[PDB]
RNA sequence: UUGACCUCAAAUCAGGUAGGAGUACCCGCUGAACUUAAGCAUAUCAAUAAGCGGAGGAAAAGAAACCAACCGGGAUUGCCUUAGUAACGGCGAGUGAAGCGGCAAAAGCUCAAAUUUGAAAUCUGGUACCUUCGGUGCCCGAGUUGUAAUUUGGAGAGGG
RNA sequence: GUUCUUUGUAAAGUGCCUUCGAAGAGUCGAGUUGUUUGGGAAUGCAGCUCUAAGUGGGUGGUAAAUUCCAUCUAAAGCUAA
């Protein structure tokens, strides 16, 4: 099948062909909207990995964000404070842009669910994703118990509260020795450390 | 015709207790595109027909270097609009050959010998050159004065 | 003497007091007794591993795994998949690569699946008056390294010389490879 | 083959092992014959990439030595840089 | 001052002391009395240190006459010696 | 000349859904200074108060790209303990984890990636009837740029 | 517990012999810049530039080269106490 061929020729993306395919479908999508819906996934290997089924209710959104830093919002450039936080320019937002892009198509169709997402593409502006979204209200979704999961309502916007692919990421939530202050949460096991435990006898 | 097929069958396994050879080998085109691509590799196609518009055009672009590998004589049909009709679907992007009848076997390889005289053929020298060098008629009209005049 | 107290934070706005002690005792055992009603002729717990511990300090006890093998479990003649249905944890994770522990939990489960009769799916149902702990009734058991007297055999190897020469042979074992390769590469 | 003393080569006590049956998650690495066909089957689609290009103009002109250290730069690292030139010098080799 | 040990664990450095003084409060009290009153080298008693928990052996008293058999990981050249003139040998246990 | 297809639209179209409130606890983002250092910029206060986004009866985490250096352990959470220790700091003031051990609770698993190819075997909707959190039968539709069945690395598949 | 309904040429499990064994990409990683905590020529995350491999890849708390050994299988997902 298709499967392996796309997934190894997507890797080449310097190649002759792919840099050509990068340079077309740059253009298209800057005369598009900032978000409008794609009818079908631009990568099908890809959408499928993460888990786009083609049938009804698996909705394909394509969103552009802007590139580049964040210049904190004090007027002028006075920040009032002790001389360090003066620095404006060199500051660099903890969540990642991809983070970003699934908000914004979260906000707009609220009904939907984001499920995952990926990138296409990307210019010196802006960086272009391509969301998969999954309907709950539909009736091919509330059966079929591989899927009922998410009509479950504690997975209420997944994208805001950082459960996704790259949520989790972010938050930096792996296993190991590394992750010791970001293992159960980072705020959950700050306050369990900074707490002063007073048994009835006293230890 | 299969809702047709299976009561026809039904009354055929009560009855007669047959093993399913009421119904004869089917012969059809195979249509779906991770089954044509298994089909080769396997040198089991006889034809593969390629649309030549496909949206996303990063689909089908190896086939016509992997039907050249396992000797398959590809063709590169125009529309993936009228491959559906033939096979009943919207839009098919694919379809490909297995087997045919005895009395059609002759049609076949006559059909095969252009084909491959078109497109297996000429593999060798398409990947040695470069397509684009179009430019608008207002661009075009602009330098051939200028190459008449110089 | 210098003391060293960590409260310049805020802290007084966590403080966790445990008067609810007495009371989540009581809680508690109200859930076991009512989870044994429900399991009620099961023995509230799995079947756990004699598994010896890691981390030199700890290694001379032996301590309850989590889980057996899909080895172990094999030997004594029975599937995984049926093996969680019976009350017998299954850890797919872990090696065995000693011979008396895998011994030692083969064992176990041959005691095991005496010790227990299984309800056929039909009916007729026979009244078995519930155990509450499985590992109360297969306990644990430290093993015994040698006899309580032996007579004395004396080879003069003087003992403090044996764990020098061995600490030598470790510290100087790289420096003399690369000797003796050297000569080998002569000419 | 552990000694039975505390400290030294081999330290740790003597008990019989019984090697174990070889878990199937070690072996991630060994391709198949199927990807090995289509990741040649890939390759001469793609074509060489634009630092790629820049090796093999670099090995027929200033040799192996001057090759490893642009290739250590371009990727990340230096065990990496084995990996491509190795892979260079089958590129040319194919070619004659 | 000295340099640093990055993650530094205290079970690579495992290892109580136990002197020869002590030596019999490993034996227990009942047969302690029997083992005290036999010279025999035909039947001493084997006294496992590292079960009771005790990493090291160290000489620092004196200790009667009856052959001891004793199991340890380290023993010191002193502890060994003292031993040795009771009649008793140390093995060296992992 | 009709008839499909792709992309994009409209309708008081058929049926649906989201916003707001509460906000003790929960998941993020953003984010100060008074204060301590007998000054103070560093550090501290603090990855905290304030501001903003999003849920539930719990949330979050979770079935190892783990800890280890052992005769080896075995998903996550919580307690006792490791420990005011290793470690970092105008090495000043100050800050400060994790692995083992005991215990509470215990539960595992699912896709992507395999041609059903001798048969898209799958699914929403519309309408009749019914034993209605649904079921059966016909008709359009989705769908081959992939919906079922089989497989998830502890394995597993294809022939015998 | 008691009662009438049998779903199945359906489904599951185990022994042996062979050929097999598909396993996630602007990602892992590196450079620099900011931010963070005990993480100490870099503990996390983020911006930009560069950008992999398949007996490979990540870690093994002092950088780099060279030779080993151990241990797990990342970049997709759910779940009570």
């Amino acid at each position: 099948g298709a499967y392996k061929y796309l997934e190894e020729l997507q890797r080449k993306k310097q190649s002759d062909v792919l840099r050509f395919l990068q340079r077309v479908r740059v253009w298209e999508y800057r005369q598009k909207n900032v978000i409008h819906r794609a009818a079908r996934p631009t990568r099908p290997d890809k959408a499928r990995r993460l888990g786009y089924k083609a049938k009804q209710g698996f909705v394909i959104y394509r969103v552009r964000v802007r590139r580049g830093n964040r210049k904190r919002p004090v007027p002028k450039g006075a920040t009032y404070g002790k001389p360090t936080n003066q620095g404006v320019n060199e500051l660099k937002y903890q969540r990642s842009l991809r983070a970003t892009a699934e908000e914004r198509v979260g906000r707009r169709a609220a009904n939907l669910r984001v499920l995952n997402s990926y990138w296409v593409n990307q210019d010196s502006t802006y960086k272009y994703f391509e969301v998969i979204l999954v309907d709950p209200q539909h009736k091919a979704i509330r059966r079929d118990a591989r899927y009922n999961w998410i009509c479950d309502p504690v997975h209420k916007h997944r994208e805001a509260r950082g459960l996704t692919a790259t949520g989790k990421k972010s938050r930096g939530i792996n296993k190991g020795h590394k992750f010791n202050n970001t293992k159960a949460g980072r705020r959950k096991t700050w306050k369990r450390q900074n707490t002063l435990s007073l048994w009835r006898y006293r230890k | 015709e299969k809702k047709e097929r299976l009561t026809k069958e039904a009354a055929a396994v009560a009855e007669g207790k047959s093993k399913q050879d009421a119904s004869p080998k089917p012969y059809a085109v195979k249509y779906g595109l991770n089954h044509v691509v298994a089909l080769i590799e396997n040198k089991k196609a006889k034809l593969v027909l390629i649309a030549n518009d496909v949206d996303p055009i990063e689909l089908v672009v190896f086939l016509p270097a992997l039907c050249k590998k396992m000797g398959v004589p590809y063709a590169i049909v125009k529309g993936k609009a009228r491959l559906g009709t033939l096979v009943n679907q919207k839009t098919s992007a694919v379809a490909a050959l297995t087997e045919v009848r005895a009395e059609d076997e002759a049609a076949l390889a006559k059909l095969v010998s252009t084909i491959d005289a078109n497109f297996a053929d000429k593999y060798d020298e398409v990947k040695k050159h470069w397509g684009g060098g179009i430019l608008g008629n207002k661009a075009q009209a602009k330098m051939d004065k200028r190459a008449k005049n110089s | 003497p210098i003391l060293k107290n960590h409260f310049r934070k805020h802290w007084q706005e966590r403080v966790k007091v445990h008067f609810d002690q007495a009371g989540k005792k009581v809680s508690r055992r109200n859930a076991r007794a009512t989870r044994a009603a429900k399991i009620a002729p099961r023995p509230l717990d799995l079947l756990r591993p004699v598994v010896r511990a890691p981390t030199v300090k700890y290694n001379r006890k032996v301590r309850a795994g989590r889980g057996f093998t899909l080895a172990e479990v094999k030997a004594a003649g029975l599937t995984a998949a049926y093996a969680r249905t019976i009350g017998i944890a299954v850890d797919h994770r872990r090696q065995n690569r000693n011979q008396e522990i895998f011994d030692a939990n083969v064992q176990r489960l041959k005691e095991y699946q005496s010790k227990i009769i299984v309800f056929p799916r039909n009916g007729k149902a026979p009244e078995a008056e519930q155990v509450l702990s499985a590992a109360a009734t297969f306990p644990i058991a430290q093993p015994a390294t040698d006899v309580e007297a032996r007579a004395v055999q004396d080879n003069g190897e003087s003992a403090f010389r044996t764990l020098r020469l061995a600490r030598s042979e470790k510290k100087f074992r790289g420096i003399r490879e690369k000797r003796a390769r050297e000569k080998a590469e002569a000419e | 083959v552990k000694t039975g003393i505390a400290i030294g080569l081999n330290k740790g006590k003597k008990v019989t092992s019984m090697t174990p049956a070889p878990k199937i998650s070690y072996k991630k690495g060994a391709a198949s014959n199927r990807t090995k066909f289509v990741r040649s089957l890939v390759r001469e689609i793609a074509g060489l990439s634009p630092y790629e290009r820049r090796l093999i103009d670099l090995i027929r002109n200033s040799g192996e030595k001057r090759a490893r250290k642009v290739a250590k730069k371009r990727l990340g690292s230096f065990t990496r840089a084995k990996a491509k030139v190795e892979e260079m010098n089958n590129i040319i080799a194919a070619s004659r | 001052v000295g340099m640093r040990y990055f993650h530094k664990q205290q079970a690579h450095f495992w290892k109580p002391v136990l002197n020869l003084d002590k030596l019999w409060t490993l034996i227990p009290e009942d047969k302690r009395d029997q083992y005290l009153k036999s010279a025999s080298k035909e039947t001493a008693p084997v006294i496992d240190t590292l079960a009771a928990g005790y990493g090291k052996i160290l000489g620092k008293g004196r200790i009667p006459n009856v052959p001891v058999i004793v199991k340890a990981r380290f023993v010191s050249k002193l502890a060994e010696e003292k031993i040795r003139a009771a009649g008793g040998v140390v093995e060296l246990i992992a």
